[PDB]
């Protein structure tokens, strides 16, 4: 499974739902086979949401994901004690699907401007795109755009940005990197 | 690194594989070139072999889709998952998909095919991913560095765990 890298920004404004959830529970449920005839399965958690940023209103108690990690399967804690960050997909009333490329970070390890811009800040800037920056030099080809340089800047994809700016619509100019 | 249950790994060393489809994003030569390097970058390190195929039923079989391309996974169009694969088996197993909503290439654009195809191509031989962002098997995309590709020697150690230097 291979992901393309997203900023916290991106994931909220991309998801259909995100929410604080613990889960509980793990189950697999069949669902079928395949066209060669191999079962597929999936597996169902149990979850508590804790809260909604995005979403629709019908709380969600299940979030489903592939068993396999290399068609991006994702491995959640069921003990009970760990909390998530989880943004993902909604299907029917009360469940939820996600995938390894949707963005789910164990809840400590937000920094306190990731947590707080889950309210609001992420969505002012949604209508801001946020650019890769994959190998320098990387320009800023339009005014709606915030050049995501964490990457090529130090080595990581939670870098200063990531845990630290949204990329909002300013008056004059159009978006830029905002730390608030 | 990390593997799949490593009593279902490849018990034979000459593997095949064929390139079902093209995406139109790049020649057909150029998709070859980066697949063949792709698998060059774990044969190199394994008794391993790797032939293509260019019709028939081979051990690995590629191909781009667009969404629902026949499969349980969907792709979702632009960014996001951009390819998944099966670990060694019959069928699927071994198989890798790309979605061909993003734009490969050979550069540092888009996406680039080999590097992605290299680490589709570690779950097709066994290995499952890495908790460490440098390793090749980590599932977030990150172009590498500028112009020379080096299998970094967790992955080595991983492949090799499996089918020996
Ligand atoms: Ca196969
Ligand atoms: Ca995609
Ligand atoms: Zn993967
Ligand atoms: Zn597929």
């Amino acid at each position: 499974c291979s992901c393309s890298p997203v900023h916290p920004q991106q994931a909220f404004c991309n998801a259909d739902i995100v929410i604080r959830a613990k889960a509980v529970n793990k189950k697999e449920v069949d669902s079928g086979n395949d066209i060669y005839g191999n079962p597929i399965k999936r597996i169902q958690y149990e979850i508590k949401q804790i809260k909604m940023f995005k979403g629709p209103d019908q709380d969600i108690e299940f979030i489903y994901t592939a068993p396999a990690a290399a068609v991006c399967g994702v491995s959640l804690d069921i003990g009970g004690k760990k909390e998530y960050l989880i943004a993902g997909k909604a299907e029917g009333n009360g469940n939820m699907h996600i995938t390894l490329c949707d963005f789910i970070v164990p809840w400590d390890t937000l920094s306190a401007t990731q947590k707080k811009s889950l309210n609001h800040r992420y969505q002012m800037g949604c209508e801001c795109k946020i650019t890769r920056c994959p190998m320098i030099p990387c320009y800023i080809s339009s005014p709606d755009e915030c050049l995501w340089m964490d990457w090529v800047t130090e080595k990581n994809i939670n870098g200063h940005q990531a845990k630290f700016f949204a990329c909002i619509k300013r008056s004059d100019g159009s978006c830029a990197w905002y730390r608030g | 690194y990390n593997v799949f249950p490593r009593t279902l790994k490849w018990s034979k060393m000459n593997l095949t594989y064929r390139i079902v489809n093209y995406t139109p994003d790049m020649t057909h030569s150029e998709v070859e070139k980066a697949f063949k390097k792709a698998f060059k970058v774990w044969s190199d390190v394994t008794p391993l072999n790797f032939t293509r195929l260019h019709d028939g039923i081979a051990d690995i079989m590629i191909s781009f889709g667009i969404k629902e391309h026949g499969d349980f996974y969907p792709f979702d169009g632009p960014s996001g998952l951009l390819a998944h694969a099966f670990p060694p088996g019959p069928n699927y197993g071994g198989d890798a998909h790309f979605d061909d909503d993003e734009t490969w290439t050979s550069s540092s654009k888009g996406y680039n095919l080999f590097l992605v195809a290299a680490h589709e191509f570690g779950h097709s031989l066994g290995l499952d991913h890495s908790k460490d962002p440098g390793a090749l098997m980590f599932p977030i995309y990150t172009y590498t560095g500028k112009s020379h590709f080096m299998l970094p020697d967790d992955d080595v150690q991983g492949i090799q765990s499996l089918y020996g230097p």
